[PDB]
This record gives C-alpha cells, sequence and structure tokens, in this order.
C-alpha cells in the first residue's frame, strides 16, 4: 500500500507582503489650506482630543471626493 | 427676454455637470462637540458640513456659520448670566434646544435632477448648502451653492443670443434689497454684530461711516475666523479690529450702482467670486444690495 | 487635515493582529472569508437600513518590526434619509478597530 507524503508551500506567507507597489503610507496635505489606487482606501489623522478623522476618495462617474468623518471615540 | 435661454439651459443640465473632478466633504457625527466641530470647519477651509446621525444612520442636517452665529450669540448672552452649557453642547444637544418643534429636515439634490431644480430648492428653502446626494449609494457627493450655480452659467451659456432683459439695469429690473438694510459702524463690537446677523437673517453686513458710505464689509464668511481662538472672549471688539484677521490685501469693497445693466452685474460678481455687491450712489453712500440670491432668483423667474 | 496615515500601523505579531481581527469581526457579526493569511473580506448587515456593505483588510509590513492594517472599501456590484456607503465603511472600520485593536 504505502504511506504517502505531503509537501507543504510555506513561506510566501511567511511575513505580510510589503506595502508599496503605489500605495502611498502617507500623504502630506498642508498646502497653505491624479493619484491611482488609493481610492477606497481608509486614511486618518493621528487620534486627537478624543476624535478620530476617517477619510478616503470614491468615485462617481467621473467625480471624486473625499470625504472626512470627524467621530468622537 | 423671458422662457429664457437660461430657464431652459438650466433644465437641461443635471446636478452632476457642476460638480467638479475632484473635491473634498467634511461630514460630522451628530454626538460630535459643536465646539471641535467649528474648528474643523477652518481647519478644512470649509463652509458647511453634512451632518450624520449614527443611531438612525442617515444625514439629518447641514452646520454652516449660521449655526454658529446662533451658537455664539447664545454663548455670549448666556455667559453674562453664568450658565455655560452651550460650548459642551454636541452637535445633537444644540440641534434638539432649537430644531424644537420647529421642523427643519434636510432639503437636498440628486445628481440626476436638474439645475433649475437646485436653484428652486435652494430659493424656495432659504438655503446657501445644497447637498448633491446620490440616491443610489446615499453619498454626498458635493455641497451646491449659488456662487458655482452663477459661474456655471456665465461660463457655458457665454454665446450670446442674449435676452433683452440682460441689457435693463437692476433699477428697472427691481433686483436687489433696497431698504431696511442691515449695516454696521466702524466702530460697532462684533457681539452687536452677532445680533444683527441673527435678527435679519443675512451673510454679510456693510460697514458705513459717519456719513453713511461704505468703507467696509462684515460677511458671515469672516465670522468663523472667531472659531480659530480659544476665549471666545474678544466679541467686545469692534468689527474693524476683528477684521483684521483677514487673508489677503483687502483691496476694497466690491460696489456697483443701481443703473448698471444685469450682464455687467453678472460679470462683476463671477470675476469677484464674491457673494454681493453693495450697491452705492455717486459719493459712496448704501443704497442696497445685490446678492448672488437676488440673481438667481431673477434668473429663475425669469431675468427681473 | 494635515498628515493622512494609510489604515493603522501596528508593532505587535503578524499572527495575533490577523487572529484579533478575525474575533472582532465574528464578535461584530460581521461575515467573512480569508482570501489570504493577510487579507480578508468582509460583509456587514446594517441592523438599521437592512442593506449590506463589503470591504477588504489587507496587512502589510512597512518596516522589520511594524506592520500596517489596510481598509478598503468595496464597491457594490426632498429629503434622503437611511444609508451612505462611504460613512457606513467608516464606521465599519471604526467598530472593527475599537474592538480588535490597542
Ligand atoms: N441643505 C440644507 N438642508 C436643511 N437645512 C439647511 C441646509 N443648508 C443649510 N441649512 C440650515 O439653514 C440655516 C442657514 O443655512 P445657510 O445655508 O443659509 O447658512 P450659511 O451657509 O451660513 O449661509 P450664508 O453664510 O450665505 O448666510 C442653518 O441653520 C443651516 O443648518
Ligand atoms: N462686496 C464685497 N466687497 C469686498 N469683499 C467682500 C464682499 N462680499 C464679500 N466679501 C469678502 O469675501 C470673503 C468671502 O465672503 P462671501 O460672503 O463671498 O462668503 P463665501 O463663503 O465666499 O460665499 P458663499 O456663501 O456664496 O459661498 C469674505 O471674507 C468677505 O468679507
Ligand atoms: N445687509 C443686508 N441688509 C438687508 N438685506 C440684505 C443684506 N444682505 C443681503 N440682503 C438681501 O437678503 C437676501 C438674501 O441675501 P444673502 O443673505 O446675501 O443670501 C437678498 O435678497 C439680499 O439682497
Amino acid at each position: 500500500g504505502q504511506e504517502m507524503y505531503a509537501f507543504r508551500s510555506e513561506e510566501r506567507f511567511k511575513s505580510p507582503p510589503i506595502l508599496p507597489p503605489h500605495l502611498l503610507q502617507v500623504i502630506l496635505n498642508k498646502d497653505t489650506n491624479p493619484n491611482h489606487v488609493m481610492l477606497n482606501h481608509l486614511y486618518a489623522l493621528s487620534i486627537k482630543d478624543s476624535v478620530m478623522v476617517l477619510s478616503a476618495t470614491h468615485r462617481y462617474k467621473k467625480k471624486y471626493v473625499t470625504t472626512l468623518l470627524y467621530k468622537p471615540i | 427676454s423671458n422662457s429664457s435661454v437660461y430657464t431652459t439651459f438650466m433644465k437641461s443640465h443635471r446636478c452632476y455637470d457642476l460638480i467638479p473632478t475632484s473635491s473634498k466633504l467634511v461630514v460630522f457625527d451628530t454626538s460630535l462637540q459643536v465646539k471641535k466641530a467649528f474648528f474643523a470647519l477652518v481647519t478644512n477651509g470649509v463652509r458647511a458640513a453634512p451632518l450624520w446621525d449614527s443611531k438612525k444612520q442617515s444625514f439629518v442636517g447641514m452646520l454652516t456659520i449660521t449655526d454658529f452665529i446662533n451658537i455664539l450669540h447664545r454663548y455670549y448672552k448666556s455667559a453674562l448670566v453664568q450658565i455655560y452649557e452651550l460650548e459642551e453642547h454636541k452637535i445633537e444637544t444644540w440641534r434638539e434646544v432649537y430644531l424644537q418643534d420647529s421642523f427643519k429636515p434636510l432639503v437636498c439634490i440628486s445628481p440626476n435632477a436638474s439645475l433649475f431644480d437646485a436653484v428652486s430648492s435652494l430659493i424656495r428653502n432659504k438655503i446657501h448648502r445644497l447637498p448633491v446626494i446620490d440616491p443610489e449609494s446615499g453619498n454626498t457627493l458635493y455641497i451646491l451653492t449659488h456662487k458655482r450655480i452663477l459661474k456655471f452659467l456665465k461660463l457655458f451659456i457665454t454665446e450670446f443670443p442674449k435676452p433683452e432683459f440682460m441689457s435693463k439695469s437692476l433699477e428697472e429690473l427691481q433686483i436687489g434689497t433696497y431698504a431696511n438694510i442691515a449695516m454696521v459702524r466702524t466702530t460697532t463690537p462684533v457681539y452687536v454684530a452677532l445680533g444683527i446677523f441673527v435678527q435679519h437673517r443675512v451673510s454679510a453686513l456693510p460697514v458705513v461711516d459717519e456719513k453713511g458710505r461704505v468703507v467696509d464689509i462684515y460677511s458671515k464668511f469672516d465670522v468663523i475666523n472667531l472659531a480659530a481662538e480659544k476665549t471666545y472672549n474678544n466679541l467686545d471688539v469692534s468689527v474693524t479690529k476683528a477684521l483684521q484677521h483677514r487673508s489677503h490685501y483687502f483691496e476694497g469693497v466690491l460696489k456697483c450702482y443701481l443703473h448698471e445693466t444685469l450682464e455687467a452685474i453678472i460679470n462683476r460678481l463671477v470675476e469677484a467670486e464674491v457673494h454681493r455687491l453693495v450697491v452705492v450712489d455717486e459719493h459712496d453712500v448704501v443704497k442696497g444690495i445685490v446678492s448672488l440670491s437676488d440673481i438667481l432668483q431673477a434668473l429663475v423667474l425669469t431675468g427681473g | 487635515s494635515m498628515a493622512w496615515h494609510l489604515g493603522i500601523r501596528s508593532q505587535s505579531r503578524p499572527n495575533d493582529i490577523m487572529a484579533e481581527v478575525c474575533r472582532a469581526i465574528k464578535q461584530l457579526d460581521y461575515e467573512w472569508k480569508v482570501v489570504n493569511p493577510y487579507y480578508l473580506r468582509v460583509r456587514r448587515k446594517n441592523p438599521v437600513t437592512s442593506t449590506f456593505s463589503k470591504m477588504s483588510l489587507q496587512l502589510y509590513q512597512v518596516d522589520s518590526r511594524t506592520y500596517l492594517l489596510d481598509f478598503r472599501s468595496i464597491d457594490d456590484e426632498v429629503a434622503p434619509r437611511p444609508g451612505s456607503h462611504t460613512i457606513e465603511f467608516f464606521e465599519m472600520c471604526a467598530n472593527l478597530i475599537k474592538i480588535l485593536a490597542q
């Protein structure tokens, strides 16, 4: 009959994938106040005074809005 | 003139057509402290923010400079009587404090609705901020204003098979307000100015000298500047001193005469990117105001 | 609105991160599927509106010691009242973060 043996993938999913193909870890929007695949991704400011600021850019037809939600914790 | 190139253009364009390729939108949860919310407006360089009720899971209203004005006036009078509730109010709690039985539900417009419908809704509801909300998503896409609408009209009608009414004066068309003009003087304290805003429901006050000549303009826009300060105690200062906090060279107040054509007024307003002109006589004495509201109301009821 | 950070970062073990997010998802009554050991698809029924919202979670390595949890909303397929896909996405992320992190 003989016992059968298992060769197991291992690795690939040892360690999470590295971040940047083109996805930016930090966005600076000082500006004295055209990017690809950051659409639909959650962005945030550092928490301040028990308030979260969550943000994302979404597309409606050919228009893009960056929405910010200020939300107590 | 009548039936208008304007009326037809407005009926044949969707609200979507005026949304910029890219914009930002600030939304507040109604549990947010009022004080933090108004500071966020300044921070983000934004008038108007839709309000989201998390329990109800819906947009319930807008937060504007007017709301800030109502709150400060209330705060200022309450403090003199040692009541300090207001500035620890959440958006929710202030809303129930004034939206009592008095019901003002959120007014919005679909991206697929006509620009005519937008203009009518703004006028009918006596409002300056019309959120464009996608019915399929429930997402607010943009907040539509009179300024944006007029600019769009100026630009995309800018051909002229021209209505006869465009060559007629504000005088003959009777566009503008020419009585009971709410104004202040150089020395008028900010809290007095607040009271006037609260009573008259008016977006700006001409600042006049001893002879009633206009020398400056105190807008509600200039009022959220106070949300940047940490004390709110500087409401006793004059309108003049409060206006020092402006960004830019203040070239002067943008004026017009009663005898200028609607065309010239529309052109000046769109290029200046301001909400109103102060109507003035030969000698700078204020005779009235012509606002973006006045113009859009005229264009929708067919010019003048 | 000056310095914006993608998702949230952690120096916790990647296995601990994923395991804890999965426990949060289940505690929150969301449904999920494991696409990869570091990539989850989640689906939530709005207990008020009865609508369904989907999002993706992806863990990344940003340092030798640091990981980034990334949240991405998945696009579906007069007065408004109930629902906004975008706001609901934020609340989903917020609920998930609160219920599994720090
Ligand atoms: N789309 C809307 N639906 C319901 N209520 C609104 C809407 N927009 C504004 N309001 C409310 O109406 C009142 C005045 O709003 P308005 O938009 O005129 O204020 P504003 O933006 O300060 O205008 P302005 O500075 O031009 O006077 C506020 O109490 C505000 O919350
Ligand atoms: N007639 C005028 N002359 C000179 N400056 C003006 C005039 N009207 C407004 N301003 C200034 O322009 C700035 C913008 O004010 P405005 O009243 O247009 O508010 P806004 O938010 O830009 O307009 P809107 O409410 O239509 O979007 C303010 O600082 C105000 O003092
Ligand atoms: N200071 C003011 N005094 C009296 N009426 C005004 C004043 N400012 C604006 N109005 C009028 O009020 C209406 C709404 O204007 P606005 O507040 O500018 O949107 C318009 O008919 C304006 O002409």
